[PDB]
Parts: structure tokens; C-alpha cells; sequence
DNA sequence: AGTTGGCCGCAGTGTTATCACTCATGGTTATGGCAGCACTGCATAATTCTCTTACTGT
């Protein structure tokens, strides 16, 4: 078992003409072992040795069903029950054979990436609660968008989590930011996909379509680890303890408005904490994708019938159309900002 | 050929008619596919290039 | 229906695709070729709005 | 005096040789039942429509 060193000694002093014998009485070496290594093909140094008996290895299978079935993993415990069926040795025996078997405790450490520009943005959702705006008791929640190299964020509030007003909250941050990414990441909402089908996930067709159409490649952290994504966490809580803590408001178009100046005027003004730059010159740093000249319409989309007489109805609303769209099938177009728009075979009807 | 001159079929797709060959892997079958499918039809040919990208493209300047 | 998505001719510009006639495909929205049972096929490069009007086409149809 | 066990006597069973009867097969003729086709009705299963529930992650 000369190590790699010696072995290469021996060889090389052999080679160069010195006598074995000396060689050797040089390196403290029986001649025979010398001679035997002069004709070998390298360092012999390992030796290989496979498992052997021990003795806990007869309690070993109904240990394992004790932990398995019973939930137990007292070492205590178990060693108590085990010496009683004949075990006599110690228990750090057992605790290096159970330690496999235990949870893997969360880690502390925290890796930290820096994205290329224009390459990554990051999105979440905030439910911020249920206020009473305009004397009507609605789930308020918060879309934040935050740009993964310049530290940007949009932010903007709605009523609803719903997959169109996802898409049009992601509309109006590709807007503000004056392109696209070229990846999205968010946590494992079924807007986004459907599950993971056995380690792979599925996108949501629309929202994939969707996303094909702005060309931006979405992407979704992992189960139960919003860590993956902690500069919009982070940005939530900067907003949530900055602006949204002592404002008071009454209409959500108001509070989106202070919203917007309260961004524009501080959140995406001061220099960062890492980066040490204002948002804002690392933005014109930004290189993002154009945007389509037609924003993908993201408007609830159903078909009504109009009655005998005309009179056609829309949630609690009510129409007056011309008799000739009476007792037809129409399409009731409604866009986010409650603009119904009536269609008949892609011809626009003039409501009345 | 079960739906053939009961019901109608709404085809989409990017490849001539001549490529069905190639993709069933079979000429007369495909051949007898669209003898059917093309008796009573009323065929749209699109021309143009990817709206998303290229139309965006050109439009922009 | 199984589609994908949902989808509309009023969502469609016939200003990007002036090779085929507008008026055609907005008689194909009476839906008289579901008594001929004539076939509807449309053919194109990828991307042209293919599945869009097939799928504006089958919306009126349900 | 009664019940059970043992011994004796009687009856039943097994093997070998012999005898008798019944059943099976083949050929011809006659009769009855079953099978096939057409039409109608009922029930069951499958399919369609509507509503509710389930699963996973934030
Ligand atoms: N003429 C058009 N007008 C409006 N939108 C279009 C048009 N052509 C394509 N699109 C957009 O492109 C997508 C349709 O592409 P599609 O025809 O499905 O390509 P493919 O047939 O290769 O799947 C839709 O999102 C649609 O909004
Ligand atoms: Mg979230």
C-alpha cells in the first residue's frame, strides 16, 4: 500500500538506472514489495472491504417497522423496547443507524443569485383583507410585479384573484415597464398550472397560451418554498408597512392612483440595499422584449338570449335591443372595467 | 368516412395536402382520407406570416 | 367542448389577413354549412390564426 | 338390582368356480319435437344532463 508519492518514486528512481536493492534501503521498503511494484501500472494505495455483521442487525427489521408504522423515533424508547428481546450493546449504534430515517431539519443558509437584465421578474399576491369600500364588503388583495436585475415593482390592487384579472394585473406591469420578460416566475397557482404530474408540472392551457402569445417563458418555484422568490415577498413587505399602513381611502381607483405616486415618488426612486443604484437607471439598463400592438383581451366572455320582446339582461342590468336581435343568441362581452360590449355574429350591436 | 355526409369537420393545420402521405404514413389512405374530406368542404387558405412576431414587427416602424 | 380557450371573430382583424374575403367567413357564421354538412378547412402557416377563427367558428356553432 | 363386559353362538361376508340373464349394438321404419323466421313488447343497460364534490397549493 505505498501511497501515490512513493510509488512514483520507486518507479522513477528504478527508471533512471539507480540500483532496486538501494532504492529500497532508501525508501524503507522490503526489496521484495519494491520489486513486485517496479512492474506494476500505478500506485496501489485502496483496499476494498464490503459490509459486515453487526449487532443490531437481527432488531433491525422491527426497528424499522417501529418507525415506519408507529411513528416512533425515541431512541430511548426503541432501545428500551430492544433490550428487552435480547440487544446488550449501546444506543450510539442505534442512533447512527436511525438517523437516516429522520426529517431533514429546514437549512439556515440562503443562496443569493443575480439575474441578467432583462431576464427575470418575479410576481405574487398579497390578501391584503376584507374592508368595507363604498359601504360594500369586498376581499381586497395586492399584485405585485417586481423585475429581477433593476429591483423594479409595479404593484396594483384588485378585488379578485381570478385568472383574467391575473392576466390583465400582468398586462398593465408589461406595460409599465415598457416590455416583456423573457421569465416569469410565480408560486404554484392553479391560474398557472394544474398540479405536478409526478414531479413535472402542467401548465393551465389558457395561461399558456397565453403566455406563448407575450412570448414570456413562465416558471414556478416549488411547493412550500416562497423563499425562490423573496424579492417580491420582500417588496410586499415594503409596501404593506410603507404605504399601506396608516393611508386611508374610499374608492379603489384612488387608493391605485397614491399607489402609482407613492412608487413612482420613492419605491422604484431610492437606491436599493444590495444593488446601491435607484431603480429607475438600472430600468433604462432593462433590455425586455416589445410588446404586441393588441393586448391580449382579457374580458369575461358569455352568451345570453335576447327575450321575446327585446329586452335583454346582464346581472342585475337590463337592455332595450332593436327587435331583430329578439330571441337570438348574442355575446356579452365585459371587460374588467365594466365596459359590456353586445355582439351578434361579430357584428356590434347599439344597445340601448 | 363514419362522419363523411353527416355531420361537417372543421380542419386546421399547416402542412399541403400532398405532406398527409408523409404524416399517416400511408399514401392511398391518405389519398382516401381526403377524398372525403374534401368532397363537400370549402377550403381557406391562409397567407401570411406569424401574426405575434411579425405583424407586431412590421407594424411598429 | 374541451377547447383550450375561448376565442371570437370580433377579436379578429381581417386588415392582417386581406388574402381570403372577409365576407365568406362571416357567412360561414349563419352556419349553413352545418345542413351541408360541408367541411371547413383552413390551412397556413403557423401562427396565422388558424385556431382562432376554428375556434370562433365552433363558439358560434355552440 | 342394574349395567357393562366377556364369552359363546349365530350370522354375515369374502373368495373362487360356475351358471344365468340382461344389456348393448346394428338395421329398418315411423313419429314427434324442435328449430327457424317474422313481428311485437318489455326491461335493462348505456348514455346524457345537471349538480356537487374532490384535490392541491397559496
Ligand atoms: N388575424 C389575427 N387577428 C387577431 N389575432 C390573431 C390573428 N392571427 C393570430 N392571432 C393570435 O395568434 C394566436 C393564434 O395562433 P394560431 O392560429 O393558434 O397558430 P397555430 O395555428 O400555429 O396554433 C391567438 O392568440 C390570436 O390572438
Ligand atoms: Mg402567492
Amino acid at each position: 500500500m505505498i501511497t501515490r508519492g512513493e510509488f512514483f518514486m520507486i518507479k522513477e528512481m528504478y527508471e533512471r538506472g539507480m540500483s532496486i536493492s538501494d532504492i529500497a534501503r532508501e525508501l524503507g521498503i522490503d526489496r521484495k514489495t519494491v520489486r513486485k511494484y517496479i512492474h506494476s501500472p500505478n500506485p496501489p494505495s485502496k483496499s476494498k472491504r464490503k459490509q459486515r455483521k453487526s449487532k443490531l442487525d437481527p432488531f433491525k427489521p422491527y426497528l424499522q417497522k417501529r418507525m415506519l408504522e408507529d411513528g416512533v423515533f425515541n431512541s430511548e424508547k426503541l432501545f428500551f423496547e430492544i433490550r428487552q428481546q435480547g440487544y446488550t450493546g449501546g444506543k450510539t449504534i442505534l442512533k447512527d443507524y436511525m438517523k437516516p430515517f429522520r426529517e431533514t431539519a429546514k437549512k439556515k443558509y440562503t443562496v443569493r443569485y443575480e439575474t441578467l437584465p432583462g431576464e427575470q421578474m418575479q410576481v405574487d399576491w398579497k390578501e391584503v383583507g376584507e374592508v368595507v369600500i363604498e359601504g360594500k364588503k369586498v376581499k381586497l388583495s395586492l399584485f405585485v410585479a417586481t423585475l429581477g436585475y433593476s429591483r423594479m415593482k409595479y404593484a396594483v390592487f384588485t378585488t379578485s384573484q381570478d385568472q383574467e384579472h391575473l392576466m390583465e394585473c400582468l398586462i398593465q406591469s408589461f406595460k409599465y415597464f415598457g416590455g416583456v420578460p423573457k421569465k416569469v416566475l410565480f408560486d404554484n397557482m392553479k391560474t398557472v398550472t394544474d398540479g405536478r404530474e409526478q414531479g413535472v408540472v402542467k401548465w393551465n392551457q389558457r395561461f399558456s397560451e397565453f403566455a406563448s402569445y407575450y412570448g414570456f417563458i413562465p416558471k414556478v418555484c416549488r411547493p412550500y418554498r416562497a423563499q425562490t422568490k423573496g424579492k417580491v415577498e420582500r417588496a410586499i413587505q415594503y409596501i404593506m408597512d410603507h404605504f399601506y399602513v396608516g393611508t386611508a381611502f374610499e374608492s379603489i381607483e384612488e387608493l391605485n392612483f397614491l399607489l402609482h405616486r407613492w412608487l413612482d415618488q420613492v419605491a422604484n426612486r431610492k437606491p436599493n440595499a444590495t444593488t446601491g443604484i435607484s431603480p429607475q437607471e438600472r430600468w433604462a439598463e432593462e433590455s425586455l422584449k416589445p410588446l404586441p400592438l393588441k393586448d391580449y383581451d382579457t374580458s369575461y366572455l358569455s352568451y345570453r338570449k335576447v327575450h321575446w320582446d327585446g329586452s335583454f339582461s346582464y346581472k342585475g342590468e337590463q337592455w332595450l335591443l332593436s327587435a331583430e336581435y329578439a330571441g337570438k343568441e348574442i355575446l356579452v362581452k365585459e371587460r374588467l372595467n365594466g365596459d359590456i360590449r353586445l355582439y351578434f355574429r361579430g357584428e356590434e350591436i347599439s344597445h340601448v | 368516412a363514419r362522419r363523411y355526409e353527416h355531420a361537417p369537420i372543421i380542419l386546421t393545420s399547416n402542412k399541403s395536402f400532398g405532406e398527409w402521405g408523409e404524416i399517416v404514413g400511408d399514401s392511398v389512405l391518405a389519398t382516401a382520407m381526403l377524398d372525403r374530406l374534401l368532397h363537400h368542404s370549402i377550403i381557406f387558405n391562409l397567407k401570411g406570416e406569424s401574426y405575434r412576431l411579425r405583424e407586431k414587427r412590421l407594424q411598429e416602424e | 367542448s374541451k377547447l383550450p380557450y375561448r376565442k371570437t371573430i370580433d377579436t379578429f382583424d381581417f386588415t392582417a389577413q386581406p388574402s381570403v374575403d372577409e365576407r365568406r367567413i362571416r357567412e360561414l357564421l349563419t352556419l349553413s354549412f352545418i345542413d351541408r354538412k360541408e367541411n371547413i378547412l383552413f390551412l397556413g402557416p403557423p401562427g396565422i390564426g388558424k385556431t382562432h377563427l376554428a375556434i370562433s367558428i365552433g363558439m358560434e356553432a355552440i
